[PDB]
RNA sequence: GAGACCGAUAGCGCACAAGUAGAGUGAUCGAAAGAUGAAAAGCACUUUGAAAAGAGGGUUAAAUAGCACGUGAAAUUGUUGA
RNA sequence: GGGACCGAGGACCGCGCUCUGCAAGGAUGCUGGCGUAAUGGUCACCAGCGACCCGUCUUGAAACACGGACCAAGGAGUCAAGGUUUUGCGCGAGUGUUUGGGUGUAAAACCCGCACGCGUAAGGUGAGAGCUUCGGCGCAUCAUCGACCGAUCCUGAUGUAUUCGGAUGGAUUUGAGUAGGAGCGUUAAGCCUUGGACCCGAAAGAUGGUGAACUAUAUGGGGGCGAAAGACUAACCAUCUAGUAGCUGGUUACCGCCGAAGUUUCCCUCAGGAUAGCAGUGUCGACCUUCAGUUUUAUGAGGUAAAGCGAAUGAACUUUAAAUAUGUAAGAAGCCCUUGUUACUUAACUGAACGUGGGCAUUCGAAUGUAUCGACACUAGUGGGCCAUUUUUGGUAAGCAGAACUGGCGAUGCGGGAUGAACCGAA
RNA sequence: CCCACCCAUACCCCGCCCUCAGGGUAGAAACGAUGCCCUGAGGAGUAGGCGGCCGUGGAGGUCAGUGACGAAGCCUAGGGCGUGAGCCCGGGUCGAACGGCCUCUAGUGCAGAUCUUGGUGGUAGUAGCA
């Protein structure tokens, strides 16, 4: 795809920024994360709190789990561990668990400031099926 | 044109009229040439045949494109690791069939010859053994590759 | 239903495969014939008149006797 | 009182002496048709013609606006030119 | 040596060479006439060549038939409800203010209570995108083995009201199952159904009215049953009605890209459905990974022709073996060999299956091509044939009829054959 | 049998248009990035699918847009742009409103329908006017 479907102005000016990070980098995170912000939302299903965290329970933690989706409360969570979490947006809720667990919000222009490469990042998506 | 030879013309890369591609002989490409007896016209080439084949009417392939081949350089980016490094390399290589000829050939694109100047013959689509031009001339097609350039 | 259909389907293959089997019997008929013609060339110990019985089992009862 | 409506072949059949003119024994059927000009100032008078009208003259910013009247296409027609 | 057509780009870079420079990654230099209808363009006519009148319909195609006196204006897939797919947006285990209430600059906009609609209340093996401190971690999803639940068939525990229950172990079982939620609202486009349903048009039936027409004499009106007496069962106007068709006719700018089928199977006898195929969209996994109307090698089905019988024997004979098409296979998606288990099996650790080890990562096990291939989901148009070559079955006096392959036509313009669906060249 | 010659949209070289594919373009002296530059290939087309554009009536925003020193409309053996649908200008007429741009909206585009309405032709100064 040459052009995104969204008419999201700040999603057209994460997908120009993703497209000089893979140009200019040899990143595949950078790649897969511009083929991402490109696919259209059904095909960018939801990452909830639980399978980030089933997800970081292994050696994972201290690390920043990327998605490119919109991050879900779980109720059946009880407890939020600490967690580098980015994604495109969060829940209220989602977002005031993750603060309160001690983790921090990171949008995808962040994530880039802070590791352009993606070094030390766990990347999810939602279940399609 | 029936579907056997119809296949043989897409493998031996003879797409257009006037198109002409260097073999090596070899019993299976003898009888996939001697099946595509009545649409082609093959023979024996020379060293002035390859060699001006090569200079004026030689494109290589480069990543899916036809590009004339300019450049020694060019030349040593896609055929250096096969140790041919030059248009001198490349037409070695192909007039005396070397280890790496089939790498060679399908880096050449397939000549695209002109009409012949000076006609082909009276009647052109019988046996050349017959008095016409398809089948095999052994040393005649270095005339007829006069004729085309 | 079922067998009108596939009557309909199979309709031309039968009026061929009837003109063929036709033509064979002819052709059987024919052969019968020569060999009956032969036999009495050959020799043949018949009556006044002949056999009252068909064309059919008279035949293949004389090439039986022979 | 209004309208992201229609604008004289549209919008109610009727923007007009329209349920009128007209047709049918009758029950009933049922049209066409708006626009000079700011103001009639709607062309005095002369001449030709029986008249209708024409040519001069006149009103007007305009008569290339004359109550066959805003603008005035196409089909079709006349004259002249090639 | 002579001729023709062309001059694309616009500082330098590069390959070079014969290196004060150059024919080396695309034309510069010199000169003339004119500087206006001179070049150029538009109308009318002449000349050379070319050139069937459009649409509809049928058919494999023509031919036929239908519509077309001319011009102007009008003129035909729309709206609502209910479904469904995709795209955008908001919120997200929740979502939707607009029934209504409260303000208001008053049909706007802003705010909101209670309910209500829809949805929500655990692994291993091999992979795998991506990170890596290069030790390994490993999303989604997949193949198999798993674990559990709703349901079915059992197996049958303490006990219990003496007649109440399902725990353990199971099963070539089933779920539109759990296996760490995706939905709700709305915008845009598409499809289905119902309404007039893209537009025009069939005979009919019914309700309510207006009128007349009969050598039949104010009146009588049809039929059959019966002995009678008698019981039974046309015309015009408006409206329902924009009634009902599958049938006819018509269905409104341009350009660009991609582009077919005319067929298999199944169900059912219809104004046919379903599956597959051709085309396209989205998602997932790879990298010529891999594939292929093709040759080669090995092996089948044709021993068909031929040579000999100074080899034997006698198309049915053979040492050998034609021409001609044709099926299968050609590697890590591998073969074996070796021993651990098994509820299979055997006289037996014996065989078979499930695994371990090894072996080749470089020519990894022919050629040649490769403008990528596979899987899932969704969507539109298609279900006709005609001619011919070759092979083949039958028949006639000759015709001709039937199968199989391939090729031309459809949807295909151009050169030639004077002309022309079926010819030759070539798209 | 031998030689030369004629030409198709076919084949070869070059130019231009479009499409597709593959590359480049930020400590910005930096760009209708929906842009620009380089390279290669391809170009028939019914049903059907996709995309971009042209045009009409009305609505919101804007051009501190045009206009009686002349809007719109119409006519033109007068010009310019676009492949094209179309767009712009000059001359004549005319008199009172109209347009470009971004969104919204729809009774939005005609050669057919023995189409509807209206107007007008040839037949034809003909048949004919007992």
């Amino acid at each position: 795809r040459k052009a995104p479907k969204s008419d999201n102005v700040y999603l057209k000016l994460l997908v120009k920024l993703y497209r000089f990070l893979a140009r200019r980098t040899e990143a595949p995170f950078n790649k897969v994360v511009l083929r991402r912000l490109f696919m259209s939302r059904i095909n960018r299903p939801p990452v909830s709190l639980s399978r980030i965290a089933r997800n970081l329970k292994n050696g994972n933690e201290k690390k920043t789990v990327v998605v490119v989706a919109t991050v879900t409360d779980d109720n059946r969570l009880l407890q939020v561990p600490k967690m580098e979490v980015a994604a495109l947006r969060f829940t209220a809720k989602a977002r005031a668990r993750i603060e309160a667990a001690g983790g921090r919000t990171l949008t995808l222009d962040q994530l880039a400031l802070e590791k352009p490469t993606g070094a030390n990042t766990l990347l999810l998506r939602g279940p399609k099926n | 044109i029936p579907p056997k030879p119809r296949k043989i013309l897409q493998l031996l890369r003879l797409r257009q009229i006037n198109n002409g591609v260097f073999v090596k002989v070899t019993k299976a490409t003898a009888e996939m040439i001697k099946i595509v007896e009545p649409w082609v016209a093959y023979g024996y080439p020379n060293l002035k045949s390859v060699r001006e084949l090569i200079y004026k009417r030689g494109y290589g392939k480069v990543n899916g494109q036809r590009i004339p081949l300019t450049d020694n350089a060019i030349i040593e980016e896609n055929l250096g690791k096969y140790g041919i490094i030059c248009i001198e390399d490349l037409i070695h290589e192909i007039f005396t069939v070397g280890p790496n000829f089939k790498q060679a050939a399908n880096f050449l694109w397939p000549f695209k010859l002109s009409n012949p100047n000076g006609g082909f013959r009276p009647r052109k689509f019988k046996h050349f053994i017959e008095g016409g031009d398809l089948g095999n001339r052994e040393e005649h097609i270095n005339a007829l590759i006069r004729a085309m350039n | 239903a079922r067998k009108q259909r596939d009557l309909k389907k199979f309709g031309k293959a039968v009026q061929v495969q009837k003109q063929l089997e036709r033509a064979k019997q002819k052709r059987e008929a024919l052969d019968k014939i020569n060999q009956l013609k032969r036999k009495r060339a050959e020799g043949g110990a018949l009556g006044a008149t002949e056999a009252d019985d068909p064309f059919d089992v008279a035949v293949d009862n004389e090439l039986s006797r022979d």
